């Protein structure tokens, strides 16, 4: 119906107002998406550069 | 009287 | 699977147990076929945002 | 004498606060 | 148009430089008296309005999260 | 959805010392110039 | 009656033009009816009622007030802009009824 | 030997405007955020320059050439983000502008109110049509939806709407329009501001007293002047902190998906800042009464000045008023919430009451309460 649940928020690496990303994390999220998520989804405005 | 007049003190202002 | 273990290592609060027997107690007057759209739903949603609200107090640390 | 040290300051408080997690950091096993 | 502005009579102004006086002359022990004085004689009509609405605001989201909740 | 995002915080970064320098001073140039305003005091002596 | 009285001096004390000290004719707002009002004062009324407001100004820019012992009380706030105010209007009413008919 | 600043043929007209002109010296800091406003102005159509001469929009891929700028022009981020914020700053900076003029008597000029009113009803066009240019999904809605509105009206509805748009979902040239007098009205906004100035000029400032503040007036130079780069510096403080650390903040993530006219929107709005007028067209119920209903509102603030039943000009010494004044901006902050919620219990009898009681300020509370504060000053 109209009832939904909200997500709580998760002490992320990025989250702080000075906190960068981990850039490693970055890579292995984009072989996870490369291996698994990108025979169903796209990434149409992202280029390999 | 303009001798009737001074100044106020400004000490609290002035360093 | 670290959240598998953050999931019964904090699953023992006593609002979330609270409400898993209200989903249990749902379930078990549900099944008396009440021909119904009655569903044990939103009690589900308070039990999810429990232990999900606990994950993400203490998920991050065993993660690498 | 202070524009190159403020720049160079501001980023050595940033890789200060995220060490270890810029790409500069992981040029190493990554090359 | 300075000169040709208002007509004032019988009127003395005393001004310093500000090279001979305090940038910050006595700033915070000063200052907070002031301040305090300021939102005691403005707050009695500034902040009922905003507590009524804050009020209202959170009647109506306790009745949106109260809207149905698997009614009997 | 973000790349610009570790730049992005860099030059925020950038921008708050920027701002700790500069608003400083231009309170205090503020307050150097007031300061013949609000030590102005007034006196009416009619005849 | 007294006690109509005693929330009108609540409310004149709680207006707030007393902690500047001003007074009560200083506060009206300058239309033509009212320039010609202040061109019709005596001197030293105008003079009183420039310093005034120059003095409320002053107050104003610093936001602060006077002490409280030299505020404006309620007996002190004599209507001194109100014959000069009033025959204007009552002038400007006149010319109103010749220039209808 | 002549003074170089008073016999110029282009100085004196830079000075008499900003140099020597006597301001109030008891002006607070409200009437800083008037100059904001220009400046802010200005950064938007700098803004606006770099949104157009490095880039290509499109009828069909304006979604496209946004993500392009976003991701592979350089610092296009940066200035688009700048483009978003600083138009809510703008209107920001607008609101506080137009409460002071209504909180401190500044009305009772005409003109300078009148144009005024005009410059608003421009903003409110650059606005809402800058937020159709990008073309989202809820852009899209709401450009659809909005102009089914002003499709009613004969000869100058159906005629526009078939001259703004080649045809009512896509064809080959559609957002042309838009963009086109997105791009120039804006400076008539500019024109019509330095006849803001110009009328201004005329009639000078105002103190927050309401006085003749004739007996004590200043130079604008180098008080002001100072005051104004110290407010600048504070606005461009904030403006980057929006734009630099929190950039979806004031935004929303529902225009952040490509336009598709057989996918419904679940929740759809405006802008914050158009929020609350949304909620006059959930108000009432009629589409032509909600488009007059937009236009009395703002109808009613150009008419403001002939309800001041008053003799004191300002509201420094009116409590009354004051308390009125407070209960209706906080009236606009509950509007604001309640355009944001969507059309359901009891936010549809939250909107009646709340626009009930903001038509019933502005118009007959405020002049009554006007004439209780004269009753009981012994003025009549
Ligand atoms: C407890 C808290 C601290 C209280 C305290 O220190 O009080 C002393 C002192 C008391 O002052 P006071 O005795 O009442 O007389 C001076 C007046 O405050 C009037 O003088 P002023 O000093 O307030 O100056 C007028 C006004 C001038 O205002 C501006 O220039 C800003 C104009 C508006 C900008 C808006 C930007 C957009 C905002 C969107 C929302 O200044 C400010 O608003 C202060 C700006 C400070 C910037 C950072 C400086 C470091 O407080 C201040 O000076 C307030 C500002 C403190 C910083
Ligand atoms: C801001 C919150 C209130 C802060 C406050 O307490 O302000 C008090 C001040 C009035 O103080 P004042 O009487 O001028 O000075 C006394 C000195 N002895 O109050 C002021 O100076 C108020 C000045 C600003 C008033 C407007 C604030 C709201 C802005 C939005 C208005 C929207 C109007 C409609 C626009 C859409 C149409
Ligand atoms: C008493 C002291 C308390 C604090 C203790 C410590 C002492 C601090 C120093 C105090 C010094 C003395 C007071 C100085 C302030 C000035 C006087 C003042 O404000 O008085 C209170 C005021 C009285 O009213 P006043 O305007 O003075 O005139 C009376 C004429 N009948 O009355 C008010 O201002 C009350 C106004 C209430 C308004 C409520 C509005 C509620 C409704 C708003 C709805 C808005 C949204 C609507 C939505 C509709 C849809 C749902
Ligand atoms: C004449 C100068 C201007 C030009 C050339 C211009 C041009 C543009 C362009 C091309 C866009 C689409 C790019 C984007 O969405 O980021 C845009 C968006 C926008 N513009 Fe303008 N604009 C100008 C001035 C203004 C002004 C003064 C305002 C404020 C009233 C404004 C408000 C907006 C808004 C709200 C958007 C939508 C931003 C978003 O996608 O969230 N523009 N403008
Ligand atoms: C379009 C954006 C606007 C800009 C850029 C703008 C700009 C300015 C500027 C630079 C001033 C002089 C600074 C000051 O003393 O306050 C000013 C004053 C003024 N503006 Fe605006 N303005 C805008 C919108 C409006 C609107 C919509 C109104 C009507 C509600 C308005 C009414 C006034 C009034 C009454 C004053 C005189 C202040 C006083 O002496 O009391 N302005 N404006």
């Amino acid at each position: 119906s109209d009832l939904e649940l909200h997500p709580p928020s998760y002490p992320w690496s990025h989250r702080g107002l000075l906190s960068s990303l981990d850039h490693t994390s970055i890579r292995r999220g984009f072989q996870v998406y490369k291996q698994v998520c990108s025979s169903c989804h796209s990434m149409d405005y992202v280029a390999y550069r | 009287s303009h001798t009737d007049v001074k100044v106020p003190d400004f000490s609290d202002y002035r360093r | 699977d670290p959240l598998t273990t953050v999931r019964e290592h904090c699953e023992q609060l006593e609002k979330c147990v609270k409400a898993r027997e209200r989903l249990e107690l749902c379930d078990n007057r549900v099944s008396s076929r009440s021909q119904t759209e009655e569903d044990c739903t939103e009690e589900l949603f308070d039990f999810l945002h429990a232990r999900d609200h606990c994950v993400a107090h203490k998920l991050f640390k065993n993660l690498k | 004498f202070f524009e190159r040290a403020f720049d160079q300051g501001a980023d050595a408080i940033y890789e200060h606060i995220n060490e270890g997690k810029l790409w500069k950091h992981i040029k190493h096993k990554y090359e | 148009e300075f000169g040709n502005l208002a007509r004032i009579r019988h009127v003395i102004s005393y001004s310093l430089s500000p090279f001979e006086q305090r940038a910050f002359p006595s700033y915070f022990s000063k200052g907070i008296p002031n301040v305090l004085r300021r939102t005691r004689e403005r707050i009695l009509r500034v902040a009922p309005p905003f507590v009524v609405v804050y009020l209202i605001y959170t009647w109506g989201n306790q009745e949106f999260e109260q809207s149905k909740r698997k009614n009997p | 959805s973000e790349p610009e995002h570790d730049h992005r915080k860099r030059m925020g970064l950038k921008m708050l010392l920027m701002m700790g320098l500069l608003l400083p001073l231009t309170y205090a140039m503020k307050r150097h110039k007031w300061s013949v305003l609000k030590s102005r005091k007034l006196a009416y002596r009619p005849p | 009656s007294k006690w109509l009285d005693g929330f009108r001096k609540w409310y004149y004390n709680a207006a707030g033009f007393n902690k500047l000290g001003l007074m009560r004719d200083d506060t009206l707002h300058e239309t033509e009816d009212v320039k010609e009002a202040i061109r019709r004062l005596p001197e030293d009324l105008y003079n009183d009622r420039m310093f005034r407001i120059k003095r409320a100004l002053d107050l104003t820019m610093r936001h602060q007030i006077l002490p409280k012992d030299q505020w404006t009380k309620y007996e002190e706030d004599k209507f001194y802009l109100e014959p000069y105010l009033k025959e204007v209007i009552r002038e400007r009413k006149e010319r109103e009824e010749w220039a209808k008919k | 030997m002549t003074n170089m600043r008073k016999t110029h043929p282009l100085f004196k007209i830079i000075n008499h405007s900003f140099i020597d002109l006597p301001a109030p010296s008891n002006i607070s800091s409200w009437w800083n955020f008037g100059s904001l406003l220009g400046v802010c102005l200005m950064v938007q159509i700098i803004t606006g320059l770099f949104l157009a001469m490095h880039y290509t929009s499109d009828t069909m891929t304006a979604f496209s050439s946004v993500t392009h700028i976003c991701r592979d022009v350089n610092y296009g981020w940066l200035i688009r983000y700048m483009h978003a914020n600083g138009a809510s700053m703008f209107f920001i900076c607008l609101f506080l502008h137009v409460g002071r003029g209504l909180y401190y008597g500044s009305y009772t000029f005409m003109e300078t109110w009148n144009i005024g009113v005009l410059l608003l009803f421009a903003v409110m066009a650059t606005a809402f049509m800058g937020y159709v240019l990008p073309w989202g999904q809820m852009s899209f809605w709401g450009a659809t939806v909005i102009t089914n509105l002003l499709s009613a009206i004969p000869y100058i509805g159906t005629t526009l709407v078939e001259w703004i748009w080649g045809g009512f979902s896509v064809d080959k040239a559609t957002l042309t329009r838009f963009f086109a007098f997105h791009f120039i009205l804006p400076f008539i906004i500019a024109a019509l501001a330095i006849v803001h100035l110009l009328f201004l000029h005329e009639t000078g400032s105002n103190n927050p007293t309401g006085l003749n503040s004739d007996a004590d007036k200043i130079p604008f130079h180098p008080y002001y002047t100072i005051k104004d780069i110290l407010g600048i510096l504070i606005m461009f403080l904030i403006l980057m902190t929006l734009v630099l650390f929190f950039p979806d903040m004031l935004g929303d993530p529902d225009n952040y998906m490509p336009a598709n006219p057989l996918n419904t929107p679940p929740h759809i709005k405006p802008e914050w800042y158009f929020l609350f007028a949304y909620a006059i067209l959930r108000s009432i119920p009629n589409k032509l009464g909600g488009v007059l209903a937009l236009i009395l509102s703002i109808l009613i603030l150009a008419l403001m000045p002939f309800l001041h039943t008053s003799k004191q000009r300002s509201l420094m010494f009116r409590p009354i008023t004051q308390i009125l004044y407070w209960i209706l901006v906080a009236n606009l902050l509950i509007l604001t919430w309640i355009g944001g919620q969507p059309v359901e219990h009891p936010f549809i009898i939250i909107g009646q009451l709340a626009s009930i009681s903001y038509f019933s300020i502005i118009l007959i509370l405020m002049p009554i309460s006007g004439i209780i504060e004269d009753k009981m000053l012994k003025l009549y």
